[PDB]
């Protein structure tokens, strides 16, 4: 749903204790400012798409205080109020399942939403999923009993609704032991998350490479600048300093480059994750394939650490 | 007498659906709305 | 509907009459194009290193064999920066093409058609759509059902009438808590739970929440009239 | 009659197939009929 904001000092980077490397750099004109507009405007990007991906709906709904959903127990993927986090059990897992510099100009600041307000939008639209049904995703949030939003369910399939009736007490057992398989699936591997895992390494990769280019000669004698301005003097040390500042602006722009490519694809990402909360969670799509693997019934959101996982729910 | 405040950002209006095991909100009136989106 | 409906594309036209800046959108695109033009024009002040920035500055104080190490350099910087603006562009190009593949694909399911995906077209369902022009832009005026004056009803699943279970063919069971009814799933216009209205199948005991309640048959009060004519000429009919 | 429908006849549909159709209303009008005629044969008694 999102890369890591980023904000990098140009001069920080190129330069760094050294007035006349600044009275370089400044020979060279605008690109150190066009840099840092260019990674403002993946940044501000970041915030856009977790907001366009989780702000779906523009009320909290609280989960009831009774559990009568029919049989359904939900309580795997909704909300525990009795932890410090306000985040569910199977979120727990995912907060987790994923794992993850300032002396260089670089700045890693923070999002805009936090995980704990995420916590409350997927709380949201999963409260709202299995209290109103659909409804809330096109009006007002609309009680239905969760057995009867399921008869529908099963009517969008074509199924006919007695089908849920004369079923209901092992079709719950069914959903129920099937959200045990994902529970016990992310307990057991990392293999599953690896979509996520992939753009926290690149983006992490990516900054480290930014900072080793540092110490690269670029054909100057040494990469550490006061060996440059003390060894030498001021009017051939100029030459020896024109190839840092040469070689370190290509880095930088190397770097931006690559994070708008990225952010590009992010975008793409993004923009299928907040249609995918649209038509398969405030609905039912009719489309194959779309919300997961059978013929869809419903799906539940859940964070992940910069992206959004759905429990798709699907007869087969 | 203005002057610029900071503050926590609300989620929303918070709300609590009136769940019940045989209760139902049929709705009894709309409104036909219009609403513009614009893309590039 | 109609009222609504006018006094709402009346609502359009008043809110971008009255406002500055909905169309943010757009002029973002417009803006971007500028600056960076503009950007790209800047760097033409740059000395890259080189004593005068000004190429013909350089050819009317420098001679054949030794301003080609200033011009050089000015070349280096201006091909940089050209290569910056052609890269910035090709990246804004493919976001303007999946834009405007949304917007051909919003042209196509919500203008050419109806859409059932939830607010693809709008936040409601969806009914229909105008596109309008826009400069290097569409827009589109999306028009909804929204659901609006809610009631609460009692329901249940089922209903029991002789042993046997029946359910909605379309639709749902109601109450106002004294008496029941059958209505359609969007807006509340209650029926007489008649077995036209509805289907059956199974039995009372496997239904979680089945309720009781009388299952009308339009075909008995036809037969029943037959019966009253039928008695009558059997009355008659004693005596000649 | 109920849970189908009808239209047209047998010759144009390639892989149909011969079965009864049950109709709901018959068995009523039957059972109407010999209550009917019942009361017709009572009736004779007078
Ligand atoms: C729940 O909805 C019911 C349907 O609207 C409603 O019952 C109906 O009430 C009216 C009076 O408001 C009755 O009117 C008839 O009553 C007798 C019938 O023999 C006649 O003397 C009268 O002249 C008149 O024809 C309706 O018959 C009655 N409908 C049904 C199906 O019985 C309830 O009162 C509503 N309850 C609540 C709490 O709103
Ligand atoms: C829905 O309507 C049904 C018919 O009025 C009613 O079913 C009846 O339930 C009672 C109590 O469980 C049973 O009572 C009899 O039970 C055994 C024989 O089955 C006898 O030993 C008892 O003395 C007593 O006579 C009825 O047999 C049963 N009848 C039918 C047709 O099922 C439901 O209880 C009603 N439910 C509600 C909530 O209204
Ligand atoms: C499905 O049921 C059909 C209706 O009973 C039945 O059609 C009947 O088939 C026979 C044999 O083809 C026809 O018999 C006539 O055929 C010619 C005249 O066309 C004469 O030589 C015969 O003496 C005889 O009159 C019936 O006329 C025909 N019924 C109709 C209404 O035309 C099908 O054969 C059944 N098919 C199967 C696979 O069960
Ligand atoms: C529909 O009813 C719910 C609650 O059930 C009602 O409870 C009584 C007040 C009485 O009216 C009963 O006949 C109903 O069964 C309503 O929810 C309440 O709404 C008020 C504000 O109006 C709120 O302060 C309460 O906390 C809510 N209570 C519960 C348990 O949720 C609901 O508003 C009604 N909806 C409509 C559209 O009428
Ligand atoms: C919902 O199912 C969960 C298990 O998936 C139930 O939680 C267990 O409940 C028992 C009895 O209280 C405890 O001994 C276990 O340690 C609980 N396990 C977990 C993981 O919490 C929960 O009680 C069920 N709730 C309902 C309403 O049926
Ligand atoms: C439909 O399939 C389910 C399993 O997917 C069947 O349920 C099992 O039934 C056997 C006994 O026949 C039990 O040993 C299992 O414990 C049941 N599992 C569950 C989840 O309940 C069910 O019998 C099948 N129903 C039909 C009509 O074929
Ligand atoms: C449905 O809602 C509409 C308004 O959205 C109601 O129309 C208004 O009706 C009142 C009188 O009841 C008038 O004072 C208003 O001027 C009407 N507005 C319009 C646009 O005509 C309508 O009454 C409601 N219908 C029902 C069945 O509740
Ligand atoms: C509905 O819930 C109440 C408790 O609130 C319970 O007594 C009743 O038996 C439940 N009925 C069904 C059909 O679930
Ligand atoms: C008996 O029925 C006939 C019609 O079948 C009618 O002409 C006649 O007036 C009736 N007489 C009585 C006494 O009902
Ligand atoms: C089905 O195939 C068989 C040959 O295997 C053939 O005899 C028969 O006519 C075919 N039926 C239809 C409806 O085409
Ligand atoms: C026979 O007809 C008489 C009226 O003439 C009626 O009272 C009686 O109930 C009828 N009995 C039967 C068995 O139909």
């Amino acid at each position: 749903v999102s890369m890591t904001k980023t904000s990098v000092d140009c001069t920080m980077y190129i330069c760094g204790d050294s007035t006349e490397c600044s009275n370089l750099l400044l020979q060279y004109g605008s690109f150190c400012t066009q840099l840092n507009r260019a990674l403002t405007g993946i940044a501000v990007e970041q915030d856009k798409n977790t907001q366009e991906v989780f702000a779906q709906v523009k009320q909290i709904y609280k989960t009831p205080p009774i559990k009568d959903f029919g049989g359904f127990n939900f309580s795997q993927i909704l909300p525990d109020p009795s932890k410090p986090s306000k985040r569910s059990f199977i979120e727990d897992l995912l907060f987790n399942k994923v794992t993850l510099q300032k002396f260089n100009g670089l700045t890693v600041l923070p999002p805009l939403l936090t995980d704990e307000m995420i916590a409350q939008y997927t709380s949201a639209l999963l409260a709202g999923t299995i209290t109103s049904g659909w409804t809330f995703g096109a009006g007002a949030a609309l009680q239905i009993p969760f057995a009867m939003q399921m008869a529908y369910r099963f009517n969008g399939i074509g199924v006919t609704q007695n089908v849920l009736y004369e079923n209901q007490k092992l079709i719950a057992n069914q959903f129920n032991s099937a959200i045990g398989k994902i529970q016990d699936s992310l307990s057991s591997t990392a293999s599953a998350l690896g979509k996520l895992q992939d753009v926290v390494n690149q983006n992490a990769q990516a900054l480290n490479t930014l900072v080793k280019q540092l110490s690269s000669n670029f054909g100057a004698i040494s990469s550490v600048l006061n060996d440059i301005l003390s060894r030498l003097d001021k009017v051939e040390a100029e030459v020896q300093i024109d190839r840092l500042i040469t070689g370190r602006l290509q880095s930088l722009q190397t770097y931006v480059t690559q994070q708008l490519i990225r952010a590009a694809e992010i975008r793409a990402s993004a923009n299928l994750a907040a249609t995918k909360m649209s038509e398969c969670v405030l609905g039912q799509s009719k489309r194959v394939d779309f919300c997961g693997k059978g013929y869809h019934l419903m799906s539940f959101p859940q964070s992940a650490p910069h992206g959004v996982v759905f429990l798709h729910v699907t007869y087969v | 007498s203005q002057s610029i405040i900071a503050y926590t950002m609300s989620l929303g209006a918070e709300n609590s659906v009136a769940y019940s095991n045989n209760s139902i909100a049929i709705p009894t009136n709309f409104t036909i709305s219009v609403t513009t989106e614009i893309l590039p | 509907i109609a009222n609504q409906f006018n006094s709402a594309i009346g609502k359009i036209q008043d809110s971008l009459s009255s406002t500055a800046s909905a169309l943010g959108k757009l002029q973002d695109v417009v803006n971007q194009n500028a600056q960076a033009l503009n950007t790209l024009v800047k760097q033409l002040s740059s000395n890259f290193g080189a004593i005068s920035s000004v190429l013909n500055d350089i050819l009317s104080r420098l001679d054949k064999v030794e301003a080609e190490v200033q011009i050089d350099r000015l070349i280096t910087g201006r091909l940089q920066s050209l290569q910056t603006y052609v890269t910035q562009q090709l990246i804004r190009a493919a976001e303007i093409r999946a834009s405007a593949n949304l917007a051909a694909t919003k042209m196509s399911e919500c203008v050419l058609g109806q859409s059932k995906r939830v607010d693809f077209c709008g936040k409601g369902y969806h009914l229909m759509s105008f596109p309008q022009s826009a400069p290097h832009g569409v827009v589109f005026l999306h028009v909804t059902y929204v659901p609006a004056q809610e009631k609460n009803f009692t329901t249940a699943p089922a209903i029991c009438h002789d042993g046997k279970a029946h359910f909605p063919r379309e639709g749902v069971f109601v109450s106002n808590g004294t008496d029941w009814f059958v209505t359609q799933r969007n807006f509340y216009e209650p029926q007489i739970i008649t077995t036209d209205n509805t289907f059956v199948s199974g039995n009372c005991d496997v239904v979680i929440g089945i309720v009781n309640n009388t299952v009308y048959d339009p075909l008995q009060p036809e037969l029943d009239s037959f019966k009253e004519e039928l008695d009558k000429y059997f009355k008659n009919h004693t005596s000649p």
